[PDB]
């Protein structure tokens, strides 16, 4: 009643309404980044592979300079990195 | 510095002027040597004092 | 913002009719609506008020039962069914937009009757109509024996505007109204639908 | 913020145990005495227990003596009530109240929200007291020389469904946030609270609380649920141009006191224009001179600097909470005080189409005259008309701010030629000497 | 700052090419749609083309369809119009307008300064509309169901020689910087703008712009160049002390409407003092109660709180643009309404020196009397003087605020002794009973 | 700031003379100057206005041709040559400073006649002068048969000030003025240059 | 806050008695006190004023010497010894609290007579008392021949309240007062201590 109006009013959405009265669907993308690892990234841009040439490779998070060659190292089906007793990056599984 | 003995003259040293009339306050470090009749009213009077 | 009323005219006593108020220029569903009565040459007498059809409708103490207000938000119209009309209800009805929703920064006639329509005129009388009779007289022209009020009287069809004084019509012994325009005269009577150029 | 949260209330069974814990923040919890107070559902406040600043001295109500243990851990600044061997009478809502002052002048200012625990009053405060808006109601506590006479009397206003709120402490004073409307009083062994003027927000339960140096408890009061039980406008105000005219209308509390008044300006022949929408505020598009001010039940529309456009009917309208109607005012007819003008007098013999129509309407006119008061007497050769002539005056001119009147004498067709001369005499202040054009047949 | 600079305009020849480039800074240029709009010298705005936020969708006016290419390079955040196969009708000034909203509810808020390129309107907006200061002017756009019927209506105010400025968007709202004075309106296929009250800064061209879902262009409106369209003074105004007296004088447009009025207060026997110099402003050294206000052609001097020092002649003076003269008002004689005083009456027989001089000037005096109206009749033994006595009254007293009058009867030397008694009778409101001292020879 | 006028006195009809207005206390060249006429017991009638000698000089419609205004900024004086004087010009002339230069913060009687001098008195009449004749009457003294106005009349040479009422002189049949001071009398007539102590 | 006076009653001319004013609801020592006299049907006569016993006691010019005001802050009472009473002093005495200490934010009737007690009534007359005589008459009831004023007259012991008009008593030739209550009547005369139900 008076001073007791129902809080919600309905939208009158008729096809003959002017554009300012027509139902527009709105999606708001709210982007949140914080200490938690960034999990939703844009489609990752991967370049081509070239062997036997000193390049600045960026296999996933790992970056570095060097020439990369096909190898016989039998990685386990889950391993990505390669390393040695010197704790330096020796080999890498091609991500794609 | 006072310069009465240099820039005064019996009858008036009218060689020195000053600008009473312009539209807006002068911007800092600006000078305007233009002598254009100051239209203080609505009517354009074709540059007659 | 404009509210246009329709349905004002001759009504037999105890009759029934329907005032339709087309409202444009505002979101009709957000503002309450009301009808306000004004007897000829008298004060504003509130008729009724509504916000939602399913909600509570409020009516004047003198019109409870014989009046029915309603909305049509699809048509942006406010309807007033008046039935079993009594004599004192001959008046001018204004369709008034009563804002009831105030927003934060937008301050707008909250709870004030904001905008009033031109208002129609309802005559609750069994007397039949009669075409106006124009008689030329500061040049003047009487318009006598027309029923009912109002009649639109002007000089030279509105061309001559300055000095045109119109006095309110009177209720004569025959019950027939009469005005006069003083400074050709155009007298247009909508209820009898006669346009006279004298 | 001196808020005191509280928890530990829930469904339990008689003869069991329950730990209520309330945590206080925003003040030095280890320096203020605190207490646990209890309110049975739909019953007055009952003070459970109370613990001092140090936690050394503990006080318990004799209704709960020997089975409730009040405790206080200052390190975490929390305070506990350990209810043991519960009864059916203990189902209530519990609050922990901060004590502003030492005992005996106990003063409970901040209260917990309320923990719903499910499982007689010393001060004979009246069960109820009925008041009316604008009345002066005295609701009187009553106690012994140990309750009221020796220790401070503190008054709490508990709104329906909320924690109590301190109104009066030390028998006289008020907190920072209590209107001066409430006034404490104490005489001998009888205290009282005086509410001068009442509103819709005074509908609450009012309790009187006092310490006891003999009973060693903070006894509360019983209930006393305090219950609260046409825009007359001037017909025609006026003023000279440039003056400030005050149009003051008044209705009732339901009409205008508790609802927003509005002021509308209806010029002659036009729809009204809202000049004021709030009690004070003014819509855009209206000159700033149109001020509005509602004091109590009287709303004033002040029009400063009158002009030829300011003459109109000024209505005040307000919604009625009781009648449920937007009741308007009577309608103030504002007119400007103009210098008295000279009525230009004219007369017209009826045209020959009047003779062809069967009547004769002879008209006399007074144009451009002030004020509204003027008379026209149809002197038909030294004879006065007998209730047949009818006249209506114009409204004040939109620009000239003057009046125009026309008197019409509607006589029979045969009545026009049975007489020879017709004339109209005018009575007005602007023309002491009457002016009349005596037309002939 | 959301400024949008633009360049690339100069002298070219018909059938050639021209690259216009405008650079936008202060906002994400790659997220807002933009457009190129064209204004022929002394003609309404014509919307050239428009490019979306991505640059994917491009819209062109059918008058320039197929020969202008709108392009947008987001890396440098610049936007280009490539004009090819130019015509003679394209000589105009070009702006690039930021689009606040998506299409169809196009809204052009920020505009370029203007590039001068040298080489019909769908909305039938009226060619012009004349308004007056303080008026309520409704200038109404007009379109089809595709222009105004289904698309928002935005109103731009272009001052003479500047870029357009947004006033109304989405049919109702106003930007942050537009006074509420302007109000949008839209009904069916007809939009309008309402200006309630007008000033000197509302002299501009007002255009209505709406998108088209059928024509696929942002049609503008046509022109509607909004145009804003002896000091007769009361002889003697008055008022009681403490009242607010309004002295209103009026001349012409040349006299006072277009020139600054001034108000001067000439006390009796003293040079005038300038109380008001501007239409409203007041010089320092004058009491704040002396207010001034020039509305149109009528200037009002308001003196509030009259006193014994406020009685003087108040002149209004204004320069004439036509007659070329600082024409003053008639001169309002302000006097204070004092309680009616008692005229102290005296009379003096002529001295012997008068006899030695050959004349006899007998004087009668009325001191300390109010108001100015008073009469003195020389009753020389029940005989009245015949046009020989002369009298002049004082001005209102500087402190007592009262009048003094002296009547002198100048008769012959032999005329003094031919009669025995001379007396003066006084007629005033303060003394109903006449008072007279009858001196003898 | 003070403007002192000189040159007011007896003038034969059709005669010629020169009002000199010495202006001190302000930069004379920055403010326009004007002459204002006040007929005895009448309103202020603007005479003329000037700002620069080489600029346009403005004159009243009734004095165009017979008056000539000029400045001397070296002497800080304003000169008014009036020649072929007509009868209605017998009056009091005020030399008034008309500021036309407003500055930013300094708000000063811009375009208002700011400061008015004491004003001289010019009598355009062929009648010769005549020394005043005192006629002592509340004590009083009558100064009759003096030409022309004004005459400075006082009680006890200004020692006795309270209650001294002076009424304006009159134009008699002989054309000779007369006042009286009421409560020794000092009557000083400058045009005839006579000081009388009665 | 309440001030209750006691000691008003029959006084022989030249007699002696003591008005006691018990003050409660405020810190007595924080506010000056005063006595104010009101002759029956007359204005208020400032009797006396005090703040401290060691302080100077202000007295009216007509009561200097025959009146003595005093305080007792322990009892929160204000005492007025009136002795050698004269005829004009028959009146109503009000005990009024005159605040003389204003604090910073608390703004309170500083220097204003703030709160006035109900006031007692003192009759300085040698005439003895006489019980009221009630006579039933718009229903009315006269009460005649009672001494002294006041008498509390009511209809139905206060049950019937609307329309009960009481007019002030009069001083008759016998010196005996009389009222009447108009619309059983309860007439209660405290000085003679008689309650009559008629
Ligand atoms: C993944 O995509 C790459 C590139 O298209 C392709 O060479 C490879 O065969 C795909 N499948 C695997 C092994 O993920």
């Amino acid at each position: 009643g008076f001073n007791c109006y129902f809080p919600l009013q309905s939208y009158g959405f008729q096809p003959t309404n002017g554009v300012g009265y027509q139902p527009y669907r709105v999606v708001v993308l709210s982007f949140e980044l914080l200490h938690a690892p960034a999990t939703v990234c844009g489609p990752k841009k991967s370049t081509n592979l070239v062997k036997n040439k000193c390049v600045n490779f960026n296999f996933n998070g790992l970056t570095g300079t060097g020439v990369l060659t096909e190898s016989n190292k039998k990685f386990l089906p889950f391993q990505q990195f390669g390393r040695d007793i010197a704790d330096t990056t020796d080999a890498v599984r091609d991500p794609q | 510095w006072n310069s009465n003995n240099l820039d005064s003259k019996v009858g008036g040293n009218y060689n020195y002027l000053y600008r009473l009339f312009r539209k807006s306050n002068l911007k800092p470090f600006e000078r305007d040597i233009s002598t254009e009749i100051y239209q203080a009213g609505s009517t354009p009077c074709n540059g007659v004092e | 913002v404009q509210l246009l009323e329709s349905g004002g005219g001759l009504v037999q006593p105890g009759g029934s009719l329907r005032l339709s108020c087309a409202a444009s220029g505002f979101t009709f569903s957000d503002y309450a609506m009301s009808w306000v009565r004004q007897a000829p040459g008298k004060g504003l007498e509130w008729v009724s008020w509504i916000y939602s059809g399913s909600g509570n409708k409020y009516y004047a103490d003198s019109v409870k039962g014989r009046f029915t207000i309603s909305r049509d938000n699809s048509k942006n119209t406010l309807y007033l069914q008046m039935n079993s009309l009594r004599a004192e209800d001959t008046a001018v009805y204004y369709c008034a937009r009563f804002p009831i929703a105030r927003t934060s920064n937008s301050q707008s006639s909250y709870d004030g009757m904001d905008v009033w329509g031109q208002g129609t005129l309802v005559t609750v009388s069994s007397a039949s109509t009669k075409g106006p009779s124009v008689f030329p007289l500061a040049l003047g022209c009487l318009v006598k024996d027309y029923f009912p009020e109002p009649v639109t009287v002007s000089w030279n069809s509105g061309a001559l505007t300055s000095g045109v004084h119109t006095f309110p019509a009177v209720l004569q012994s025959s019950g027939l109204y009469s005005l006069s325009s003083v400074v050709t005269c155009n007298v247009d009577h909508k209820p009898s639908n006669t346009k006279v150029d004298k | 913020e001196v808020q005191v949260l509280e928890s530990g209330g829930g469904l339990v069974q008689p003869g069991g145990s329950l730990r209520l814990s309330c945590a206080a923040s925003g003040f030095t919890f280890s320096s203020y005495d605190m207490s646990w107070v209890r309110q049975a559902p739909g019953k007055g406040l009952e003070w459970v227990s109370g613990i001092s600043y140090s936690g050394g001295s503990t006080y318990y109500a004799d209704s709960v003596k020997g089975r409730f243990t009040i405790s206080r851990d200052n390190s975490k600044n929390t305070l506990y009530l350990q209810m043991n061997s519960l009864r059916a009478e203990d189902t209530a809502v519990y609050y922990c109240a901060r004590d502003v002052n030492f005992v005996p002048l106990v003063t409970f200012d901040y209260w917990g929200q309320g923990t719903l625990v499910t499982v007689q009053s010393v001060l004979t405060q009246p069960p109820s007291a009925s008041g009316t808006p604008g009345q002066r109601v005295t609701l009187s506590c009553t106690g012994s020389s140990s309750n009221i006479g020796s220790n401070s009397v503190t008054w709490y206003q508990q709104l329906p469904g909320t924690a109590p709120k301190l109104l009066i402490y030390d028998d006289n004073q008020r907190p920072s946030g209590v209107p001066d409307r409430f006034s404490g009083s104490k005489s001998g062994t009888s205290a009282s609270l005086a509410i001068s003027g009442l509103r819709s927000e005074d509908e609450a339960d009012y309790y009187c609380g006092t310490w006891d140096y003999s009973l060693s408890a903070y006894v509360f009061g019983g209930g006393t649920k305090l219950t609260v039980l046409v825009l007359t406008q001037p017909p025609s105000a006026s003023g000279t141009p440039g003056q400030r005219v005050t149009i003051s209308c008044s209705g009732s509390s339901s009409n205008i006191g508790s609802n927003a008044v509005s002021w509308y300006q209806q010029l002659p022949g036009t729809a009204p224009k809202l000049l004021i929408y709030a009690d004070n505020k003014r819509p855009s598009g209206v000159p700033d001179r149109f001020s509005g001010s509602k004091s109590g039940t009287s709303a004033s529309l002040a029009i400063s600097g009158l002009r030829s456009e300011d003459e109109a009917d000024y209505y005040c309208g307000a919604w009625d909470s009781s009648l449920n109607a937007y009741v308007f005012g009577g309608g103030t007819k504002l007119t400007v005080l103009r210098t008295v003008a000279a009525p230009s007098v004219f007369i017209f013999p009826p045209s020959d189409e009047q003779l062809k129509s069967g009547t004769a309407s002879v008209v006399c006119l007074l144009n451009n005259f002030y004020p509204r008061e003027a008379k026209v007497q149809w002197k038909v050769d030294n004879a006065l008309q007998s209730g047949n002539s009818q006249e209506s005056v114009t409204e004040q001119d939109s620009k000239d701010s003057t009046y125009s009147l026309s008197s019409t004498l509607t006589l029979s067709k045969a009545d026009y030629e049975k007489h020879k001369v017709y004339a109209c005499e005018v009575t007005h202040q602007g023309l002491s000497s009457p002016v009349t054009k005596s037309f002939n047949r």
